[PDB]
């Protein structure tokens, strides 16, 4: 019975979170022409 | 035994050979004073504060004796140019014999204290042991701090009871010793109002005044004995580390940016005054304001004062020096004699154009002219098969006003480049370069190798603060960790809290 | 609880990251950054 | 306990990542100094700062994008969000290069929460903090370049600009201008670097070839274990070889591991003095002996004399695009080039 | 001379070096991957002109 | 005059002696060429 | 802005499921610790 | 050996590739629609390609000023 | 070479300075009962 | 140990070694001067960067 | 003078590299 | 009078104490509701 | 004045070498078992 | 096999004060020769 | 320098007689 939202989860998040959102951005990046 | 870097730990249980060490470093450093102001004065020459000034000459302590009101030598001059002057014992000479009479009081002290070490006072009533009651001492020695802080600022700053401090104006043409008042508004946070250094040591002063009397009088609370470890010296030794570098870096910075207790006349101007040509800009200002006036142009920059033409010179940059390059500025490009005069440039058709300036950084820079559009009109070339922009094709002439070669005018593209070169540094200054054998080459001003030493300093007591606060918090392991070192305080999940043999799961 | 092995995870996260540097390899050849 | 105890109980627990009181100041700083990194090469201009593009928005990849330092007329601003030059206007921030002071400012205190983790560990599991006390290396190279260089110069600008690129560019205009290969600062710096690189290599290779067969396995990593009493090498025999090949050899195994300390955190120190030197001009550009006999005789040349020409190039050919704000117009015939390049 | 295009330059301590400018100089750019033993030379002066220390060092 | 229970004797062993003296002996050579300058 | 609502509704509807799936073990774990 | 669920255990779990095969793509795509929108041009004020310079002027739109550098910007960009 | 007249005496003393600290140390460590 | 003229009048003022006020004392008032001479030196380092900009305080050698 | 203090240093810490090779303290097992 | 950097000041210096503000409020908290057990 | 320039070097080296060498024989001489 | 023929050395205090003292007034003797 | 140098060595000297009467060797009977 392990608790679900440690100190970890946390962290965890705080890094997880932005990066896939950062490699969606990135990857709509490689579409952009000038 | 001892190895070589703790030699010094005998006086850690040792309260008398620690006063006698702290009494021969005292002795060292008023005796490095007196002998550095005497080896000053026997090189300084006082005869011209115009074109010669002490930062011209590398003189280190010498301001310092100025800044707070010792100006005049027993020889009758004065660093403001004054002859016949009298200034009493206090002139730079006394002080450095004070200086070196103090260094053997204390050097005699050092003595008495390091034979007779055992003295009763230095022991516990109670134990009998070597003892220090540092939280009391601290109180003691911050009252008075504070009441000599604000003696320093009610009577010294003030001239209430001495002789003030250096002020000058804003272009450090006619400095002197004055007395201030203390400014008590805002203001007085500025680092470029004096009053603002009057109504720091008198404010400062009274609260170190009551903060030392807080000390004297309130014990420590256990809480910050304990985990300050107030009864072990080295903790002192981390905090005063501390205060230390932050001191020293605040007066790096005060000396690089400079401010009211950083003058120019006494340290030399700084390197942002040549990045916003901040002289240039007064100097062109008077210029015009005369023009205006109805003046010549022979006459408007005959007015310019060769004091201010100076300052508006790279060679007084204190960013253009070295290292390596040693000794005073006069060693560099020479001891100056006299400004030549403003150089004005024009090509065939009379456009006047503009010698663009060098900036701090490049040791070597082109000579590229301008008209008053930044458009470029004419330069040196350096590859000549293409040139177009030449001396000789563009017909450029140079006429001098004010100086020595006011009223001059010169052609041959030779000797119309040679001005041109030196246009990059500024005005034009004719230099003895014999006297010293100069060398041609850039040296910092005082302002320079002050700010130097003193962050290269600040940097390396970070080092110290962070050593002494790690022996002060972890003393008991100085000699290696507990030879039966639980297991289970260093692995996980045995303490609920790490390092708490009282939260084991 | 354990239902889906490691190494398939393994394998289906590390072709997911092949994939994203691959498409920023060929964005370096195509639009912004490419030099054309 | 009151609630000052209850909270360090809290804050020390033992859990996957150690928190501590340090934590509350280092969490904050790295991940904003972090996150300002990540987001400003990603989506942020040096346009307005610079006349360059430095974002992956932009079309630049990882090598060359970077948060760029302020404009030079921002002279030493903290450039706050809420001060007086972006006003709170959080776009103008970025493009006046706010994320610059904000990444060097929050990566500054970091540092410093860093190192109050490396001394509250120490305390809480009962080691000496030799760690805390290396890492005043780092710490010295960061705030002698990242702060006291600027700070000595004309602004922000010149401070090295958070990229890998933009890093590169910062080495070279040190050796344009500054002759900052030729600093006996640096040099220190490079031995103590690349000293600790050999002792690194040399004592790891040491250890894995004088082990003693301690399994039965041809792969002899398993035949360890952390509580063993037992060194799982052969210092005798580490020495006698290093005696026999170098001539000399270490044989006291604390002094050893103290100067794997020493090495490169001093090289470092040294490295920090010299850039010190460097914020004021305070260069070993030149040695004057050389400018004397050189000047006067033109068949002398050294490779003294040689690099200084390659300074001279890089200065003249680097600097109007490297500093903008000083509008340079150098026109073709003043470059200095040689023959036919 | 280094770059073989006569333009010889100093290394040594007594021909105006200190210890940071001092060098043994490569061979000469003339030489180009010639093995340049001391006996191909017909003096040591033209092997000295000519880097011939380098290659052996 | 009781003698300084205080005092301690100092050491410096030989391996420590040829370790200082490579370093100063090497910082002079390395630092003697801008002593000259 | 609608560009607001645009990219920030995929990360809200995600919030959204992830914390009804989350409910039956996040109240869970909260009744224990008080 | 801390008391957390190992990682392992969480991210072989059903439950936890229910909750993240939504909740990872959804961030990714709000990632993409911040850039495919244009809204990243916004928030953080960087230049769209044609958007550099104007059609004519050759001259890059540096800031010189200090305390009206907000202003000169706005004034910069109201050039294009 | 024109180097500086100091140059000399500077690295003299850098050198024996700090070496005969060593030497004195060594000396009185090996003289040690 | 050696009782001197000095040392008797001393005495007392390194008497009490070791004395401590009992718990937290007075460190919450400790705590205050700490956070008023934070926003102090933050005040005076922002009027020399020209971050803070206060009437009639010209940060110049022109006042 | 210059060139002499070069070799001068370069020559003491030869001799150096001699006295810490063979007149080393030697490493004894204890 | 009050210059736009000094209310600026004050912003930014209300801004740093909520942030520490509520970061203590929420470390106490929770420190007070998961104590250690001894 | 214009002085041999050696003379300072020369002055320092004949002061410094025989009160070395003093020091190293007293100071060693000190430290023996008493 | 230890050389037997080793023997300690000796300079007492008042040889070494007699000692710097010749070195120190030789010095201050010949120094302004050696300037010239 | 000259100067410097011969007024250092005359310090050394006073400093020397310094320690050559205060910090003698007792003189003891035996
Ligand atoms: C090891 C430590 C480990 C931990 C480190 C933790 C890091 C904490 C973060 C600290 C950040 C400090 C920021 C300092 C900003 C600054 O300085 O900003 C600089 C300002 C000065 O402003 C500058 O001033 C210059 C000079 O102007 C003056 O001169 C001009 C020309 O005449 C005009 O007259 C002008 O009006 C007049 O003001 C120019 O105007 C510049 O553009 C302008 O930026 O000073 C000031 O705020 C304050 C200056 C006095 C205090 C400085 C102390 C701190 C710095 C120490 C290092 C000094 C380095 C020197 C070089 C070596
Ligand atoms: C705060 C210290 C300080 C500062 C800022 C000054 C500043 C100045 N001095 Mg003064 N001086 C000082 C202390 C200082 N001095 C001391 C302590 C003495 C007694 C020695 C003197 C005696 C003195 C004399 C006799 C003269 C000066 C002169 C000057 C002027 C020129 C300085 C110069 O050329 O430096 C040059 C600086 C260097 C070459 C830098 C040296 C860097 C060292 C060598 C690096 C060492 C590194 C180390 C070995 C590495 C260890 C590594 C290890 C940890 C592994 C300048 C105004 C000159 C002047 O113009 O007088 C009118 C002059 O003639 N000074
Ligand atoms: C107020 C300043 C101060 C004081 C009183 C002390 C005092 C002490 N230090 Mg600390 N320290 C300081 C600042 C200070 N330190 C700074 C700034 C640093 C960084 C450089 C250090 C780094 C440090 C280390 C790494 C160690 C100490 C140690 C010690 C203890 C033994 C010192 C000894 O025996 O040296 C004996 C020194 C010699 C025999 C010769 C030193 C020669 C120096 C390096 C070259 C020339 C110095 C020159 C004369 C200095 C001029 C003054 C300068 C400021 C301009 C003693 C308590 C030691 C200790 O903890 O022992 C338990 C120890 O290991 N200190
Ligand atoms: C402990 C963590 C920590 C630390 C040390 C810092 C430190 C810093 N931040 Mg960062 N930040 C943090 C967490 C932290 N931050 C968090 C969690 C966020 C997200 C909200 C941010 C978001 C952020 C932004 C957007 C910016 C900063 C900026 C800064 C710099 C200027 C801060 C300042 O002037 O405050 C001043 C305030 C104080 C020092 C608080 C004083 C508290 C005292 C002791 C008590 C007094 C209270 C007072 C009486 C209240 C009265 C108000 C009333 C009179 C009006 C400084 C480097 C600025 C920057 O980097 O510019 C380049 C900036 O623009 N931070
Ligand atoms: C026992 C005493 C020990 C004696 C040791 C002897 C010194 C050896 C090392 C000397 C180093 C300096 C030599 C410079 C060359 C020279 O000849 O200088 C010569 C210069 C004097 O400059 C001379 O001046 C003359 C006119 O007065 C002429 O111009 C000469 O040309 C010029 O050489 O010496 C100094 O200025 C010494 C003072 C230096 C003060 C600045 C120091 C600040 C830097 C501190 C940084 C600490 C870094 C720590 C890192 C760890
Ligand atoms: C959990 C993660 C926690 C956060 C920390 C993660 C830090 C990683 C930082 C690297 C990001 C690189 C990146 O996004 O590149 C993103 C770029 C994007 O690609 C670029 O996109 C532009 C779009 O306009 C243009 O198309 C460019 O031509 C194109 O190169 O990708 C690359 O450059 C390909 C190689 C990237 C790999 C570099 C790895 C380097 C690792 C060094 C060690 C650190
Ligand atoms: C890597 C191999 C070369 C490393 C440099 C040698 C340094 C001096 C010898 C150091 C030394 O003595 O090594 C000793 C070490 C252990 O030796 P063992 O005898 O236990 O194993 C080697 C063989 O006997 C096979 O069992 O060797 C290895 O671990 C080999 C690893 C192979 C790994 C697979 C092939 C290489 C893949 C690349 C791995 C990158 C590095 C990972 C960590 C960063
Ligand atoms: C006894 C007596 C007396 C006398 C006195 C005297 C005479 C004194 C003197 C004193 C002195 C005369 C002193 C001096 C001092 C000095 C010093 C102390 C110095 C030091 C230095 C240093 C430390 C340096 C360092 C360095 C170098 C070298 C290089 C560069 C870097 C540096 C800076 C680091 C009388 C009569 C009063 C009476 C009473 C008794
Ligand atoms: C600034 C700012 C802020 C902040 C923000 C933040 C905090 C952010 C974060 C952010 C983040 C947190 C982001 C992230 C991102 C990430 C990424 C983008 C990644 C990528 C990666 C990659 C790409 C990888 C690569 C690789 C490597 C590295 C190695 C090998 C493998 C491979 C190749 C794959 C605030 C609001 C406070 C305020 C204002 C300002
Ligand atoms: C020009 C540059 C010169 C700079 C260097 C000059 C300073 C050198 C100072 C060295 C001081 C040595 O200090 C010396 O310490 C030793 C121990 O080490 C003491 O020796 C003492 O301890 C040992 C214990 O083993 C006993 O055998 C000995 O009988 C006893 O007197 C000496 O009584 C003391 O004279
Ligand atoms: C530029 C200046 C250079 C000048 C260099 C000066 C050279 C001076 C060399 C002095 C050598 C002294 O030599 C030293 O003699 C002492 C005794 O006196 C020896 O000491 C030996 O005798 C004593 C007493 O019986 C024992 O306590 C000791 O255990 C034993 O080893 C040392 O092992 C040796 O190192
Ligand atoms: C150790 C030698 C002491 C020499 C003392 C000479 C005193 S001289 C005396 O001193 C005063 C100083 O302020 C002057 O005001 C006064 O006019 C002056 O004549
Ligand atoms: C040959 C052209 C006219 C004379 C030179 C014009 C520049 S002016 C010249 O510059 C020298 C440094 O080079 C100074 O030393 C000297 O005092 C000054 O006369
Ligand atoms: C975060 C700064 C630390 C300042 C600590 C001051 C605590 S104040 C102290 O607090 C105790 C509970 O912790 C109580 O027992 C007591 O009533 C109170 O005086
Ligand atoms: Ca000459
Ligand atoms: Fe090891
Ligand atoms: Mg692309």
């Amino acid at each position: 019975s392990y608790p679900i939202f440690t100190v970890r989860w946390v962290a965890v998040h705080t890094l997880a979170v932005p990066t896939i959102f950062f490699l969606g951005a990135i990857a709509a990046m490689q579409f952009i022409q000038r | 035994g001892l190895p070589w870097y703790r030699v010094h730990t005998v006086l850690i249980n040792d309260p008398g050979r620690l006063i006698a060490a702290h009494l021969m470093h005292t002795a060292l450093v008023a005796g490095w004073a007196g002998s550095m102001a005497l080896y000053e004065l026997a090189t300084f020459d006082p005869s011209d504060p115009v074109l010669n000034p002490m930062w011209r000459q590398g003189m280190f302590v010498l301001p310092f004796m100025a800044r707070l009101g010792v100006t005049g030598s027993w020889s009758g001059w004065s660093i403001t140019g004054e002859t016949g002057i009298d200034p009493g014992f206090w002139s730079f000479e006394g002080v450095a014999l004070a200086h070196i009479v103090l260094s053997g009081l204390l050097f005699l002290a050092a003595c008495w204290h390091w034979v007779y070490w055992d003295l009763e006072l230095f022991r516990d009533p109670r134990t009998g042991e070597p003892a220090l009651d540092l939280p009391k001492m601290f109180g003691i020695h911050l009252f008075l701090a504070g009441l000599l802080c604000f003696g320093f600022g009610a009577f010294h700053l003030t001239g209430l009871f001495g002789p003030g401090m250096w002020v000058s104006d804003p272009y450090g043409l006619t400095g002197s010793v004055q007395p201030v008042a203390p400014e008590w508004g805002p203001d007085g946070f500025n680092p470029y109002n004096p009053g603002g250094v009057v109504a720091h040591h008198i404010a400062a002063g009274i609260v170190g005044i009551i903060a030392g009397l807080f000390h004297i009088l309130v014990r420590p609370p256990q809480r910050l004995y304990k985990a300050l470890r107030m009864g072990n010296i080295e903790t002192v030794l981390s905090s005063s580390i501390a205060a230390v570098f932050f001191a020293a870096f605040v007066v790096a910075g005060t000396m690089w940016y400079g401010s009211a207790t950083t003058p120019i006349e006494l340290f030399g101007p700084t390197r942002y005054q040549w990045d916003s040509s901040y002289f240039q800009q007064e100097i062109n200002r008077r210029v015009q304001a005369s023009l205006a006036s109805g003046a010549t142009l022979e006459e408007a920059w005959s007015a310019i004062p060769e004091k201010l033409a100076f300052y508006d010179y790279i060679g007084n940059n204190p960013a253009k020096g070295g290292l390596f390059r040693t000794g005073p500025m006069n060693k560099g490009d020479g001891i100056a004699q006299a400004w030549k005069g403003h150089a004005v440039f024009r090509n065939k058709e009379g456009e006047e154009l503009f010698v663009r300036r060098m900036p701090a950084f490049f040791e070597s820079f082109p000579v590229i002219l301008t008209d008053k559009n930044g458009v470029v009109k004419a330069d040196i070339p350096f590859r000549r098969a293409e040139s177009k922009y030449s001396f000789e094709q563009q017909g450029v002439t140079v006429s001098f006003y004010g100086g020595e070669l006011n009223g001059q005018t010169f052609t041959d593209p030779p000797t119309v480049k040679s001005y041109a070169r030196k246009a990059i540094f500024g005005e034009i200054f004719e230099f003895d370069t014999e006297t010293l054998n100069s060398d041609g080459i850039f040296r910092t001003s005082p302002r320079g190798w002050f700010t130097f030493a003193h962050a290269v300093f600040a940097l390396l007591f970070f080092f110290g603060h962070i050593w002494h606060g790690a022996r002060t918090l972890f003393r008991d392991v100085f000699s290696g960790i507990d030879p039966e070192l639980s297991p289970e305080q260093v692995e996980w999940g045995f303490y609920q809290k790490v390092g708490d043999v009282t939260t084991r799961k | 609880g354990g239902r889906i092995p490691l190494w398939i995870v393994a394998t289906v996260a590390g072709m997911g990251v092949i994939v994203i540097v691959g498409l920023f390899f060929y964005g370096a050849y195509a639009g912004l950054g490419s030099s054309l | 306990r009151g609630w000052f105890d209850i909270l360090d109980d809290w804050l020390k627990r033992d859990r996957f990542v150690f928190v501590g009181w340090s934590g509350i100041l280092l969490f904050p700083c790295a991940y904003l100094a972090l996150g300002g990194w990540l987001t400003g090469t990603t989506f942020v201009t040096s346009w307005y700062t610079h006349g360059l593009a430095s974002s992956y928005l932009e079309g630049c990849n990882f090598l060359t994008v970077a948060v760029s330092t302020p404009a030079n007329s921002m002279g030493h601003s903290l450039l706050l969000l809420w001060g007086p030059e972006a006003q709170g206007d959080f776009t103008r921030w970025c493009q006046l290069g706010g994320l610059w002071t904000f990444i060097a400012l929050h990566g500054a205190f970091g540092l410093i929460g860093f190192m109050l983790r490396q001394f509250e560990i120490a305390r809480l599991v009962g080691v000496r903090p030799y760690n805390a006390i290396a890492f005043s290396a780092p710490i010295a190279v960061f705030v002698s370049v990242f702060l006291i260089y600027p700070l000595g110069q004309s602004s922000w600008f010149f401070a090295p600009s958070f990229g890998v690129a933009a890093i590169f560019r910062f080495l070279l205009f040190f050796q344009g201008f500054h002759n900052w290969t030729l600093n006996p600062f640096h040099m220190m710096g490079v031995a103590g670097v690349l000293g600790g690189a050999l002792l690194c290599a040399i004592h790891g290779a040491t250890v894995e070839n004088t082990l003693f067969q301690d399994g039965e396995g041809a792969s002899t990593f398993r035949a360890f274990n952390p509580t063993q009493a037992e060194e799982t090498y052969s210092m005798v025999t580490a020495n006698r070889f290093w005696s026999q090949i170098f001539g000399i050899a270490f044989s006291n195994k604390r002094w050893l591991h103290f100067f794997m300390l020493f090495v490169p955190v001093t090289g470092l120190w040294m490295s920090a003095i010299g850039v010190v030197g460097l914020a004021l001009n305070l260069r070993s550009y030149d040695f004057i002996s050389q400018e004397i006999r050189a000047a006067e005789d033109p068949e002398f040349e050294t490779f003294y004399t040689k690099n200084l020409l390659l300074n001279e190039g890089i200065r003249a050919w680097m600097a109007p695009q490297d500093q903008p704000h000083e509008n340079f117009v150098f026109p073709e015939e003043v470059l200095p080039r040689g023959n036919a390049l | 001379d280094i770059d073989g295009i006569r333009e010889p330059v100093s290394g040594s301590l007594l021909y105006g070096n200190n210890i940071i400018t001092g060098a043994v100089v490569p061979s000469s750019n003339a030489i180009g991957l010639h093995f340049y033993p001391i006996w191909e030379a017909a003096s040591l002066d033209e092997w000295l002109y000519n880097g011939g220390p380098y290659q052996l060092i | 005059m009781e003698p300084n229970p205080n005092r301690q004797p100092v050491e410096l062993n030989r391996t420590s002696l040829y370790l200082g003296l490579l370093l100063i002996l090497v910082l002079a050579l390395l630092f003697s060429s801008y002593f000259f300058n | 802005d609608w560009r607001v609502l645009v990219v920030l509704l995929p990360v809200l509807l995600a919030a959204g499921w992830a914390v009804r799936n989350i409910l039956p073990y996040a109240v869970k774990q909260v009744q224990k610790l008080l | 050996t801390t008391g957390e669920r190992p990682f392992s255990d969480i991210i072989t779990s059903v439950r936890y590739w229910v909750i993240h095969s939504i909740t990872i793509p959804a961030l990714f795509i709000a990632g993409w629609l911040f850039v495919s929108t244009g809204l990243a041009y916004d928030v953080f004020g960087t230049p769209r390609p044609d958007s550099y310079y104007a059609q004519e002027q050759r001259s890059i739109p540096l800031v010189t000023d200090r305390f009206e550098a907000k202003q000169q910007v706005e004034t910069f960009l109201e050039q294009l | 070479m024109e180097v500086n007249q100091l140059g000399l005496i500077a690295t003299a003393l850098f050198v024996l300075v700090p070496s005969v600290f060593l030497i004195i140390l060594y000396v009185q460590t090996e003289s040690q009962q | 140990a050696r009782r001197t003229w000095l040392g008797d009048i001393l005495r007392p003022l390194n008497s009490e070694y070791g004395k401590v006020a009992p718990g937290w004392g007075t460190t919450p008032l400790m705590a205050v001067f700490m956070g008023l001479f934070l926003v102090f030196l933050l005040i005076i380092l922002e009027i020399y960067n020209s971050t803070l900009i206060l009437d009639g305080v010209n940060v110049s050698w022109k006042a | 003078m210059e060139t002499i203090t070069y070799v001068f240093i370069f020559a003491c810490i030869i001799a150096l590299f001699f006295f810490a090779i063979f007149f080393r303290e030697p490493p004894r097992i204890t | 009078t009050i210059t736009p950097s000094l209310k600026g000041f004050f912003i930014g210096l209300l801004s740093g104490a909520v942030v520490l503000g509520l970061t203590f409020a929420v470390l106490i908290a929770i420190s007070q509701i998961d104590k250690v057990q001894r």
